[PDB]
């Protein structure tokens, strides 16, 4: 095939052009995001029961929906939460590869037929079925700086004027409103209601009658009286549109004739649908939009389009309203592309300089400068064909392959330059011979690298999907590198290179190159003399090899394991957890103190604090809050002192002094769904209807046992909430029946007043919105206020709640968890320093087996992933090694010689481990993929040495040592050129301390260290391996 | 309250005997009450932690402490069927005829859950069998309504 | 034919009929299933000690076993050879007539006194200034 | 009485059913026992 | 039933249309809110 | 109709290039393809 294209360089050019056009098209059209879809498909069912407790939500909604989630395909597990905010969230997680649309519609269809079983209040609110997604493209904050608007006012404006237009913007998938549109709030007064002998039942009855759409009919409708001239629609009662109209809703006409209106017994205003959350941006009231990127869309184009739409909304904003961008990933992704394009350009420039330093003709330097871009472009066309996106993983996947791409270019050209210099053959005849020496090896290398990287794509779960990104990217680039090396590069060499006179090694030149050529030719003799000495005493180097292999194994066990390195993304979260029963006002005071700190003591670093009262990490309630911190530009934060990690540790230490609150800051993970390496996710299950209290006792028993093993387990805690004091009130049925008071009127009065009741819908400025009746705050605060509420008896007498009710304090769950339709309690934790995830999990299982009768357990999330991911590894390592061996055996026509190549692996791994250990980095995916590429390039260097040596023994009938010395002599220059270019290429990645430096360091450090040792050791050890193996067999 | 007052409320509820022991030595407020007015003895009585109930009473805990709805630790212990704690509280001078805001007594609550052994212990310490709640109901009126024929015979 | 799309298309049409069906039929639960007409297997459950009756075993299978099996991928339909327990109120017409009551009164009383009431919170949002107490109000719960 | 979902594998589903039953067995009340009075899958495995 | 085009548009059409974001290969969306009380929202998708 | 007209020029451009490259590869020449591709206007005017 190289011979074919040496005689046909125009054809070779046509193929290169077609590859560049396909790649050029791919670059324009390929989707762009920070990370691809990693997590398995998950569907969330969300329902709201206004004024409902955790047990009410569970026993009327959650259990009913859970019992009906049957006949759905590819369901792995089901988990749910029922809390005291009146909220239920059931998450159904599906097998990796399941169609998320089919998963959703099947869940959604089974819910539809279970809706008639739910309470009418829950049916009225609705039950949302959505595809679970944590990754936002950006968060648009909407604030009011002149203090003329509340958060309710801003939320309504965004919902009416902004949200819909943002949802229609190019590339925008989903948009979440951080708040609600206005609701018609009827704040009832019990003193006024009792005075006119009225109840909340009468208020709800009147609103339903006087705020409604009534169907009338038609004038002259069919069938008509013949001769009818007009046919018109009859409009009757339509919905109310204003607070004025709601205030004029007639409740009662007194005996004297005076009218009781709704404004006489209640305060009426446009307000929030609920008041659980208080959002503040630097102390000012705030709403916002949580924007997700659409499937196959460009993040950079979408973010530009979003800002373009917000820009032409600016002129119609009310006075004081301002747009802020507390969270945006596109500036980070912009830098990621620039830094990767930079690395690839610098790598091509470095190769050009190295190619000229050694070969010293500009014609030679052009062939790699053409070939490498053709391969890179071709790679993009193949990613597009596979349906991949330009993301962090695929971008760094091509950075890690640079070493392999560059080598293919150098190896082909360098080998022609030598053959011409050693024999004096013309370029074309020299190219034919040069390719004849390497073409069989290059194909063998392609299969060996395929055997290494392809099996990495067949890991299951989240980590498998991450490894699949690097696998297909590297295999594709590698595959195209070899095709270009067998088609284009030989054709370029034969047509472009200048003939070298036999014996001309450039020793007779003057200046720098005269010196360099004489220096290097002399250094090549020193090298072959040194190998000659090594090969006289192989025994001691076999011993040194076992020291390296042992040193490698030792450093592997010692190096702490992680998933992805944490980045300074210009943002970090601060958790605020107050004790049980702590009110919204108390939580706000802690949040105000947390905000005041960041704007005073981190004023040079912090740009804004987004304080959300009523929402924590997992839990909700009045005693939970979160402060999302947004930092200034990276340029304004020089040195490690003004970075997220330094600020995090500074803030957490400062907030340990806060009383009656658990406060701490922390960095965001690269991908939230992975969790933590060494971290586990445990479920304790009620398997025999033991009840909540007995599962709590069993949980406490497990937590206490886990605390006795700090050597193995660390921070083993419950993910849920503890039981809180709740106000139990019993209605005396006998007393209610004796006084002639209906239980429906009692439970409606209590529920509507204290809990709030969604009555019906009204139309505010052409938009349908909810009507809520609830007690004015001051009459629903304390147990003494219970008696202030009166219910009308059948005989017309107003009876206070105290007359037919009795109350006491008891403990109950503010958040009830279920797993696979059974009562559960989620337990989080991690393996202790030095211990593996597997060991920690095995102890938890051992501890779990000693719990009371009817108490089971299960592994969920990352722990479910870790188990099914770990069971495959041994098989995928075995297949890789077996196919590598078999491929080398076919190449060399030998069962023994392949061992001389495969013995190179540790030489590159030890250098990576030393660099990672020294710099204090972890065994992350970038490091792990770095090992394979380092192992890959060193394996390729060994293959060409062993091929040259074997061929010399077979063809020219040379001795084992003679062939080995002549081989490593010929292979020295090309190995050094690649190493020099590639090590300098990844030097910027190692020293990088900017944005996205965490990933750059992880990619750079392990590769540089590995390449240094791989290069230094292999040139001395590959000769030893070949000789020892050949002698033995 | 105080810092140690909170830890004692948590420890007493949780049933951590060793932590309660150290807190009593360090002088943790035995009269420390949460927002609903529950002392460590209230919590220990509710969750059925016998040793902590005894340790708290040794360290001068108010045996007749009442919450914001007028309920005492004997009310809690009697209601949730903690026989040993009911006996201990009554030996340390718990008001056997203690009425909450609803007029409910420890005997009413014991009769409601059908705790026969506890009902007998309350009657042994002079529980007013004719005591009526706000709805004029006795412990006997609860037994006939509940259909507990064993309990109804004891109360005569 | 893609059985997923067949089921989806069938139910889209069923949902147009659902509101017109009697309330009693809707509350029993209408089911759309894509399965073979014959049985893959029968999983039998017995008590070797003879401590549990046919009804006790039937309830246990329904309450503890059936749901998880019904959610398993590939299980198109599950048929309980028995019945789950329900709270059975066996009415006497002689006693009903004696106290001048009917099944209508019995049903009305159960709906009223076997209720799970959403009763809101003490110090619930939006609260007053200086609120220290926040607690869930628990009224009537389901009878057990 | 279990019925195979349209186009689902009989053996894979049967294995998945037994795996789910195996999780329930340990928490069985005294005496309760699973029996296999009718199964179409053993034949397919054995016949192949 | 019984609602004019304006009422139908505000209570039904706009409620449905505002939720028709995040749908793959959608070219355009047209709707009619009518005096009969009827809504018809047609979503036309990309060829293929 | 708008779409059809908008994409026609790029379809002609890519079509001409593919024919040129296919001829260049087949005949191992830049002169033969260029000599051939100059004929296209002689045909296109007849069609117009
Ligand atoms: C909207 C659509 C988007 C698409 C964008 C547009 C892209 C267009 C690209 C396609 C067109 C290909 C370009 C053709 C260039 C040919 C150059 C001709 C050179 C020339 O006249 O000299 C020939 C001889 O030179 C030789 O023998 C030359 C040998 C070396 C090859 C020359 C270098 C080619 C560079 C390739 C271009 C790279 C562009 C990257 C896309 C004479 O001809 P002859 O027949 O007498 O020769 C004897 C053959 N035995
Ligand atoms: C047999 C005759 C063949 C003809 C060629 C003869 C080659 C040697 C003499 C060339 C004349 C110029 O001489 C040349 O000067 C330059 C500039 O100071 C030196 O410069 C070079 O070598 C010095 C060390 O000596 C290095 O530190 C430097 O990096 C490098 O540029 C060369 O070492 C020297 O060889
Ligand atoms: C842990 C980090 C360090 C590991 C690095 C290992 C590889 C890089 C170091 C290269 C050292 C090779 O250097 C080479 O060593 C051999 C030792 O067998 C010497 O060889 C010497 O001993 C042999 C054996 O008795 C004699 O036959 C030979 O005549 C004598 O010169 C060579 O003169 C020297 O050139
Ligand atoms: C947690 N989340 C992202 C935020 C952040 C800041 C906020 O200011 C808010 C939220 C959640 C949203 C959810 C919405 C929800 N909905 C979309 C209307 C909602 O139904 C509730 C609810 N508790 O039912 C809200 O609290 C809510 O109204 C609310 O007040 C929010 C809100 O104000
Ligand atoms: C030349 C022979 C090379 C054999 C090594 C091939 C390893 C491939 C294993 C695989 O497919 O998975 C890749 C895996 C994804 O989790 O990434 C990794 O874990 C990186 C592997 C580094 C260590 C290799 C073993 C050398 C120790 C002596
Ligand atoms: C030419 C190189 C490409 C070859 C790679 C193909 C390997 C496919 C991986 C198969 C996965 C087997 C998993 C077995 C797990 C069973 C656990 C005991
Ligand atoms: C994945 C490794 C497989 C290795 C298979 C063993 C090969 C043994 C080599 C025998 C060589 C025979 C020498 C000639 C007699
Ligand atoms: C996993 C099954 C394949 C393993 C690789 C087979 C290697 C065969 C080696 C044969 C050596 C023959 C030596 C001849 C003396
Ligand atoms: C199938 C495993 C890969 C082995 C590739 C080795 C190809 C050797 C071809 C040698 N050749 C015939 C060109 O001389
Ligand atoms: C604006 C969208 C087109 C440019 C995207 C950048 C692609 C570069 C990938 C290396
Ligand atoms: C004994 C030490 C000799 C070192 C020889 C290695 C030379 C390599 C230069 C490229
Ligand atoms: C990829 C272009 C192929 C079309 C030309 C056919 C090549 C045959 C030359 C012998
Ligand atoms: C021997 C012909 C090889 C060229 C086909 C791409
Ligand atoms: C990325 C979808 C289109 C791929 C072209 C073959
Ligand atoms: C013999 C000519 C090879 C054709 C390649 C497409
Ligand atoms: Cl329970």
């Amino acid at each position: 095939m190289p011979n074919f294209f040496i005689d046909r360089p125009i054809f070779a050019w046509v193929i290169a052009i077609i590859i560049m056009l396909a790649g050029g098209l791919a670059i324009l059209k390929l989707p762009v995001a920070q990370y691809p879809t990693i997590a398995p498909p998950a569907v969330t069912i969300s329902a709201s029961y206004p004024g409902a407790d955790a047990k009410t939500v569970q026993d009327t909604v959650t259990q009913v929906i859970e019992q009906n989630m049957n006949g759905i395909d590819n369901l792995m597990y089901m988990s749910s939460n029922s809390d005291s905010t009146g909220t239920v969230q059931i998450t159904l997680t599906f097998e990796s590869g399941t169609d998320a649309d089919i998963a959703q519609v099947q869940v959604q269809n089974k819910l539809q037929l279970a809706m008639p079983l739910l309470p009418q209040e829950v049916q009225q609110q609705g039950v949302s079925v959505e595809k679970s997604s944590s990754s936002f493209l950006m968060v648009v904050g909407v604030i009011n700086t002149d203090g003329t608007m509340t958060q309710e006012d801003i939320s309504d404006y965004v919902a009416a004027n902004m949200k819909d237009a943002i949802s229609r913007t190019s590339g925008v998938g989903d948009v979440q409103l951080f708040g609600s549109q206005y609701a018609m709030r009827i704040w009832m007064n019990p003193n006024e209601l009792n005075k006119f002998q009225l109840t909340p039942v009468d208020v709800i009855t009147a609103i339903k009658a006087q705020n409604a759409q009534v169907a009338a009919g038609q004038l002259g409708g069919t069938p008509p009286v013949k001769g009818q001239q007009l046919n018109a629609s009859i409009i009757a009662q339509t919905r109310l549109t204003s607070t004025e109209e709601f205030g004029k809703i007639l409740l009662k006409v007194n005996q004297d004739g005076s009218r009781v209106l709704l404004r006489d017994v209640a305060k009426i205003e446009l307000g929030g649908e609920n008041y659980d959350i208080i959002a503040e941006f630097n102390g000012q009231p705030a709403s916002g939009l949580g924007i997700k990127l659409a499937t196959g869309a460009n993040a950079l184009d979408t973010a530009a389009a979003i800002r373009a739409e917000l820009a032409k909304m600016e002129p119609f904003f009310p006075s004081g309203l301002k747009i802020v961008y507390p969270y945006d990933t596109t500036p980070f992704v912009k830098i990621s592309i620039h830094e990767v394009v930079k690395t690839l350009v610098e790598a091509i420039i470095l190769v050009f300089l190295v190619m000229y330093l050694f070969l010293q003709n500009f014609r030679a330097t052009l062939i790699p400068t053409i070939a490498v871009p053709v391969v890179l472009l071709g790679t993009f066309a193949v990613l597009a064909a596979f349906g991949f996106s330009i993301n962090t993983l695929t971008m760094f996947g091509m950075v890690l392959a640079i070493g392999l791409l560059v080598d293919d270019a150098i190896v082909v050209v360098e080998n022609v330059e030598r053959v011409m210099a050693e024999e004096g053959l013309p370029p074309k005849e020299a190219t034919r011979k040069s390719m004849g020496q390497i073409q069989g090896a290059l194909v063998g290398i392609a299969m060996v690298l395929s055997a290494v990287f392809v099996p990495m794509a067949f890991f299951g779960g989240s980590t498998g999907a991450i490894y699949r990104q690097f696998s297909i990217t590297i295999v594709s680039a590698m595959a195209l590198s070899v095709l270009v090396a067998l088609i284009l590069t030989p054709a370029l060499c034969a047509t472009m290179l200048k003939p070298i006179a036999k014996g001309d090694h450039g020793e007779g030149k003057k200046g720098f190159f005269g010196w360099f050529n004489r220096m290097f030719e002399k250094s090549t003799h020193h090298y072959t003399d040194s190998v000659g000495g090594i090969l006289r005493s192989t025994g001691r180097y076999l011993v040194l090899y076992l020291i390296i292999v042992v040193g490698m194994a030792y450093l592997f066990v010692r190096l702490p394991s992680s998933f992805l390195p944490d980045e300074d993304q210009g943002v970090f979260m601060t958790m605020v957890q107050l004790p049980a029963g702590a009110t919204q006002e108390r939580t706000q005071k802690v949040l105000n103190e947390v905000t005041h700190y960041y704007l005073t003591k981190e004023k040079n670093n912090v740009e804004s604090v987004f304080a959300v009262n009523g929402f924590g990490f997992a839990p909700r309630g009045q005693n939970t809050g979160i402060a999302f911190v947004s930092l200034k530009d990276w340029a304004d934060r020089p040195g490690e002192e003004n970075k997220v990690e330094a600020i995090t540790m500074r803030a957490t230490r400062a907030f340990s002094q806060i009383k009656d609150a658990m406060v701490f800051a922390f960095n965001l993970p690269a991908i939230v769904e992975l969790g933590t390496a060494t971290g586990f996710d445990f479920e304790l299950i009620d398997q025999a209807g033991l009840g909540h209290e007995k599962l709590t006792q069993a949980r406490n028993q497990l937590l206490a046992e886990a605390a006795k093993h700090p050597d193995m387990l660390t921070s083993v805690r419950p993910n849920g909430l503890e039981d809180t004091p709740q106000f139990k009130i019993d209605i005396d049925q006998e007393k209610a029946q004796a006084l002639g008071v209906s239980i429906n009127d009692i439970n409606t009065t209590l529920g509507a007043a204290w809990g709030g009741s969604y009555v019906n819908d009204f139309i505010d400025r052409g938009r349908v919105k909810k009507v809520y009746v609830m007690s004015e705050a001051k009459y629903r605060m304390l147990p003494d206020d219970i008696g202030d509420w009166y219910v009308r008896a059948a005989d017309g007498q107003m009876v206070p709640f105290s007359a037919f009710s009795s109350s006491r304090w008891e403990y109950g769950s503010p958040r009830l968890e279920r797993y696979n339709g059974l009562p559960s309690m989620e337990i989080l934790g991690q393996a202790a320093p030095g211990k593996s995830t597997g060991e920690a999990m095995e102890l938890m299982e051992q501890l779990a087996s000693k719990l009371p009768t009817g108490v089971g357990y299960d592994w969920t999330g990352m722990s479910y992933q870790e188990r099914l991911s770990g069971n495959q590894a041994p098989s995928l390592y075995a297949i890789s090694l077996i196919v590598v061996f078999l491929c080398l055996a076919a190449l060399y026509e030998s069962w023994s010689i392949p061992f001389s190549v495969m013995l190179v692996v540790p030489l590159g791994v030890i250098g990576a481990l030393l660099a990672a250990t020294f710099r204090g980095l972890t065994n992350d995916v970038y490091f792990q993929v770095g090992l394979l590429t380092t192992i890959g390039l060193s394996a390729k260097n060994a293959i060409l040495i062993v091929e040259f040596a074997k061929d010399l023994m077979d063809k020219e009938g040379k001795g084992l040592i003679e062939a080995t010395l002549d081989a490593v002599r010929m292979r020295l220059r090309p190995i050094l050129m690649t190493s020099l270019a590639f090590i300098l290429g990844v030097m910027p990645l190692v020293i990088s301390t900017g944005a996205g430096s965490g990933a750059q360091n992880a990619v750079g450090t392990g590769v540089m260290g590995g390449m240094v040792t791989a290069t230094v050791l292999a040139i001395f050890f590959v000769p030893v391996f070949f000789v020892v193996v050949r002698r033995r067999f | 309250g105080s810092d140690l007052g909170k830890k004692l409320l948590e420890a007493a509820r949780a049933g951590r005997d060793d932590e309660v022991r150290i807190l009593m030595a360090n002088g943790a407020d035995v009269n420390a009450a949460d927002v609903v007015g529950w002392t460590p003895l209230h919590l220990a009585a509710y969750w059925g932690h016998l040793e902590i109930v005894e340790v708290l009473l040794k360290n001068g805990a108010d045996v007749n402490a009442y919450d914001t709805l007028g309920s005492t630790p004997l009310h809690l212990a009697a209601h949730f069927g903690h026989l040993e704690i009911v006996e201990v509280l009554l030996k340390n001078g718990a008001d056997v005829n203690a009425k909450d805001d609803n007029g409910i007594t420890p005997l009413h609550l014991a009769a409601n859950r059908g705790h026969l052994e506890i009902v007998e212990v309350l009657l042994k310490y002079g529980a007013d069998v004719n005591a009526q709640d706000k709805f004029g109901k006795t412990a006997f009126d609860i037994s006939i309504n509940n259909g507990n024929e064993d309990l109804a015979e004891i109360l005569q």
